């Protein structure tokens, strides 16, 4: 919601409860899943060319009891925008491999998650240093391209530590040395195509003999499709990437190959459903475990639009991973989940 | 030589029992995979439950414990501290007060303990209790009265650290003095300190499942909570200090009589209702077929009326000694079936949603004690008299 | 009959009283929307707070209780055993033993417990525990002294599993022995035994706030802690076996006398001191303007100097009976006022950052008992005698 | 005046003593960086442990304590409750007790503890632990007993929420009947009550430490769980009611006699085994070359077989005063030295994987009890007279 113009200044607050239920054997995501998030976007006109902009976004968990809080920051950057030309801000954001790949996340509930949060500059996480060039100086019409940097999140700090600290560092799961990234997008119409690669250092705590898939550095090269049209929406992307996916909490892959495709309706009655399949395939992980699934599960689902306001939907899970002891050993979840959800949002 | 608890303890535990449950429940239905990086949000599913009771009719063979042990059992079993096995039947229940009465089936030798006076309880004075920890089997701690509530929940450091919420509460002369509680339902286990329902208080719920089949609790079947709720907000309520009104139950002396979701009630019979807690306690010191008028509120209404047995202290499959939840229905004016269910055992016998049951397969049936009291005494032809209100068929 | 405890807790229960603490403090701003899968990292903000307190003066209606209670107090409210409800102003606080004195409003008709010798504790006695767990009330536990230190922090069993650090600690003939506290500060709440201040040093503590104001515990006014540190490696410390100093406070003695961050002390008058805690307990042991040299280490630096009152026990708004963070200066010479705030209400008076009061008014206030001993005996007219160092003023 | 357990303590306490153990273990070598949001999955390091242990034989300094605690000791030093500081050694150990003994290096003016009758124990008796919570000190909690198993492990209230499974378990006489353990393995701390092994089985296994060198308990040597583990599914097992063999140890009686992983145990000498439990259990009341014959299944194969001494306890650097892992070899037939290690100190000197050794450096070595007797005698000369079966080589 636009609560503030004046002046060349805009504010948007912006927010969503999502009333929310998952129902699984799976007993650690089984039950409430209530949540909300609340945001800001703002802009202010510096000259007839130059925009500042900022945006904020934070989710609450709405599912504890009140002697504890869960919340965190999703993203929290500052930027410049020059017209015909391009922009740059820095802070918490998405990672430029997301410019792909969101493409994909556009499911009810699930989907959006052969990557994670934190995990080098594949999604959300901190330090990002993005510029962005949109239409090519305004001469080529839907061509947008992006070169991203990402500085060193280390070990944390007065935690005896002797070496790869930084003031925010974290667990070495959520740990990036420098990163750098590009992407390339084309729309025409309907239609686009894209694609995506990052190079991360990764730091000496992440490469001990506590975490598979010990490298040098984390690779991603990404391919994306996308129509999008007459009710029409249809998507896929394919990653490969080396020492970069998360194998649950044993540390990384090898090498994976990540495929996610999406199929949907738009009803003109306010019904959307929804049919995906996503699998993450590893290779040489180690520990002879060798080549294993990572991820593989058929999404159904379906929303309903009341109208841009409020909305409520279901998301099946159709979990295709079988339970043998390296999704034990790993934490990867093989049990299918139903996912009902009631959102109000602003 | 050395003071201890060891010589009345003696003369206590022939009355301490041990409880072994085995029941089913409705489960929901495991969604596969399962991703433990993604929070969510039918079958009967068997549970074994353990807890203690303790002897208190040796004749009858009366066992009082916890309902949220016995709660849905489908068989319930009984050790004696001697080690001697027996099998027992649910006589009665109370959700609210966490207390239910079972019977062994076939006692012979039995002994009970005595019951003292709560009534004559002070913090000072002495505690004993004897519960079954974690299963690994009877355990007794000791220590004091620790606040005499004044509902009269008895508090006491005679606990224990993570474990559920034993049994027997017992005085220095080895007399019952309250049954612990859990007071962290659906759960069992204790918040830090122990809660006991006075001994006083467990004789007498106890005698009405007896001779009655039920404790007479009448309910105002309304069902609501507080003012902070997010439906007191997401619907914004004017004057906040009292019970929220969520929802008034369906053929209910509040539906019947006149109310509506909303309203918050302000005072009953005169006094002040500043939360639904102490309107819910309040109508929990009044039996069936009271009458208590309350001022509600939504510009400025107010009503009188007259309230029925609670739903939730109610019987199953334990009425006819057979197998197949009825209830208590207003004064001695028989026995009144409620919601049947799927598999239909009993409404494959031409039991409807609302039939009572006057009829004692020939006899008088004012209420559930009596009328199990005959299908126990002349298991041969049953007849079930029951009339749910016009049609007055007969059974088999 | 049975022994019990409830004939001495019938001679005790008449001094401990209730308390409930109203009050405010400055929270952070919330940034939304709100992510709980994002590990991030100016309003004030009423809470409520509750406790237990012994009566310890009849007559003045002095209440011994927990500086965690009654800290940031706006309101606190007194309910005796009986019942009867009374207003409580603060009279003194010292955060390090977590003790405080209040006084209740208009006593009237009070009951003050007797204080036993603290010294003459053995650890095989028996103690009782009185306090407020869960707010539910008054509980009272039992036990035996489990530790006696030797600060002598006294250890017993008679605590409450996940419950707050309650009040009196009691022997069996209803004397005062301790006041249980919490050593898990800014929370309340336990370790799995209780830790209480001795009697004895609760009647020192307390005696000073009476008299002076506040407690005369003289601080090095450093700021530091062990050489385990993040900043002790950081800066890579030679010699690891002491306290590290991370920064020398602000118009201190330790700042004036001389010293800076990194040096480590390695001694105090000629003894060793092998880390924070130990010279944090030391200077812990020393009165006012007393005086005491220590070794430092830079290279092999050591000085003498002498202390002044701490800044952690200070006033706010009861030294004027009015409304509106002064202390005591050196001996009795006068009262010190520190650091100011934002509202401004007392410094709206012409009351800067180093202003004297040696002015009661027109008499002499060598302290802060003095100074309140005259601004609540006339409240008519009030002229502050104030003299912060030169400027000697008379503000209203 | 007042009743107190103080004047007991004081007979008691000399003969408590606080215990710290240094030592070193083999820890995996951490992988960076660390990301807390990943999920994943050689080199010595030094830890520090502390308990307590009680003081069962004056002059020669035996102290009874946790395995939990001296496990891996490097260094074990003994304070007494006086002050006066010892240095100590490993003399024996037990794992499955969780008991240990040691000796105090040169003991001058020592107390011992009188050790009652465990078998005199009763429920409402009461009790008295002692023991060092969290290392802050010796602290003393009271109570009662709670269970008597009836292994006979004791159960009592006399625990500490949170705490480290302290030591001396001791009556209203000052005498022990118990100490205290952890169930709770390779972690200490409690499951919500007190767990003591008690003080007739104490007795029984410290002398056997003392005049053997090690316990005789005999193994099956098959190691292995219940029907429910992954492995008895992702297997397949027919007929699920006993104890399934994972694997049989190498050079065992297991192995030797005839056994293969999968055959569910059914029962041992004719009586049922149900559980892994039932089975280790049973096995541990029977001293080694006792001969046991059970029943396996396969299609449904049996039989006979003679067990000998575990491998769990066993000793390593202190039957050589000097310092460099032997146990006892049936009856009374020399010591065989276990798995020896990499850095080979033991191995360097002649000493292979099966090695006994008969020769006392010259006279008879029955056992490790004699053994350790000679070289603590006469440490001049010392020639190994070994014979690892065949080869019957003298080292130095």
């Amino acid at each position: 919601a636009e609560v503030y113009n004046k002046d060349g200044n805009k504010l948007d607050l912006y927010g969503k409860v999502d009333g929310l239920h998952y129902f699984s054997d799976n007993k650690d995501v089984d039950g409430d899943q209530t949540y909300m998030r609340l945001g800001f976007k703002g802009e202010t006109q510096v000259t007839d060319q130059l925009t500042g902009y900022g945006q904020w976004e934070y989710q609450i968990q709405g599912n504890s009891a009140e002697n504890e809080n869960n919340s965190w920051t999703r993203v929290a950057f500052a930027g410049l925008k020059f017209q015909d030309v391009g922009s740059f801000d820095y802070g918490r954001n998405y990672g430029v491999v997301y410019d792909v790949t969101s493409w994909t996340d556009v499911l009810p509930e699930f989907g959006g998650d052969t990557y994670g949060s934190d995990n080098f500059m594949q999604q959300r996480g901190n330090g990002f240093a993005t510029y962005r060039n949109t239409d090519f100086f305004g001469l080529v019409d839907g061509l947008n391209f992006a070169v991203q940097y990402q500085g060193k999140n280390g070990n944390p700090s007065g935690e005896g530590f002797t070496s790869g600290v930084t003031n925010n560092g974290r667990d070495a799961l959520r740990q990036n040395g420098d990163g750098v990234g590009g992407s390339i997008t084309y729309d025409y119409e309907g239609f686009g195509i894209g694609g995506a690669i990052s190079s991360s250092k990764r730091t000496d705590a992440q490469n001990t003999a506590a975490y598979i898939g010990n490298g040098d550095r984390a690779e991603t090269y990404t391919g994306g499709l996308k129509y999008d049209a007459n009710n029409i929406y249809l998507a896929a992307q394919y990653t490969q990437t080396y020492n970069a996916t998360r194998v649950g909490s044993l540390g990384w892959a090898n090498k994976a190959q990540n495929f996610e495709a999406v199929a949907q309706y738009q009803f003109d009655f306010g019904l959307r459903p929804s049919l995906a399949y996503l699998q993450s395939k590893g290779k040489n992980l180690g520990r002879g475990y060798d080549d294993e699934d990572i991820l593989k599960y058929v999404d159904v689902g379906a929303t309903y639009y009341f109208n841009k306001n409020m909305s409520t939907y279901v998301d099946y899970k159709i979990n295709l991973l079988d339970d043998n002891q390296f999704t034990r050993d790993a934490g990867i979840n093989t049990d299918n989940i139903v996912a009902l959800g009631l959102v109000y949002q602003f | 030589q050395m003071p201890s608890l060891a010589p009345m303890l003696e003369k206590v535990m022939p009355s301490v029992v041990s409880i072994n449950v085995e029941g089913s429940t409705t489960v929901n239905t495991p969604r596969m995979p399962r991703n433990f990086q993604q929070f969510f949000g039918g079958q009967q599913q068997k549970f074994m439950a353990l807890g203690s009771g303790v002897i208190i009719d040796a004749d009858k063979g009366y066992v009082v414990t916890n309902n949220h042990v016995v709660d849905n059992a489908t068989v319930i079993k009984v050790q004696l501290s001697d080690g001697r096995k027996f099998d027992a039947k649910m006589v009665g229940k109370d959700p609210r007060s966490d207390i239910a009465l079972i019977q062994i089936q076939n006692p012979k030798n039995l002994t009970a303990i005595k019951m003292a006076d709560s009534d004559a309880l002070r913090v000072g004075d002495y505690t004993v209790a004897i519960g079954n920890p974690f299963g690994l089997g009877e355990t007794v701690t000791s220590g004091i009265v620790s606040a005499l509530g004044r509902e009269n929940f008895i508090q006491t450091d005679a606990a224990i650290n993570r474990g559920n919420s034993g049994g027997a509460l017992v005085n220095l002369n080895g007399e019952l003095i309250g049954i612990n509680t859990a007071i962290l339902a659906p759960d069992g286990g204790n918040i830090g300190i122990g809660f006991a329902i006075p001994s006083n208080m467990v004789k007498n719920l106890t005698s009405q499942m007896v001779e009655y089949g039920q404790v007479k609790r009448g309910e105002l079947g309304i069902m609501g909570t507080e003012l902070n709720s997010e439906l007191a907000k997401a619907m914004k309520v004017d004057a906040q200090r009292g019970a929220f009104v969520s929802q008034v139950l369906p053929n209910s002396s509040a539906a019947k009589a006149g109310i509506k979701a909303g309203d918050v009630i302000t005072s009953l019979n005169g006094k002040p209702i500043s939360s639904f807690a102490a309107l819910r306690a309040q109508v929990g010191t009044m039996p069936v077929g009271s009458k208590l008028t309350l001022g509600l509120l939504r510009d400025g209404k107010q009503v009188n009326v007259n309230l029925e047995l609670q739903q939730s202290s109610q019987n199953q499959v334990d009425s006819s000694s057979i197998f197949n939840e009825m209830s208590n229905k207003g004064k001695d004016q028989g026995v009144v079936v409620n919601n049947v269910k799927t598999g239909t055992p009993a409404a494959q016998i031409g039991l409807k949603k609302g039939d009572v049951i006057i009829g004692a397969n020939q006899q008088a049936v004012k209420n559930i004690a009596e009328l199990r009291k005959v299908l126990d005494s002349k298991p041969s032809v049953l007849a079930l008299n029951i009339q749910r209100g016009d049609s007055t068929i007969y059974l088999l």
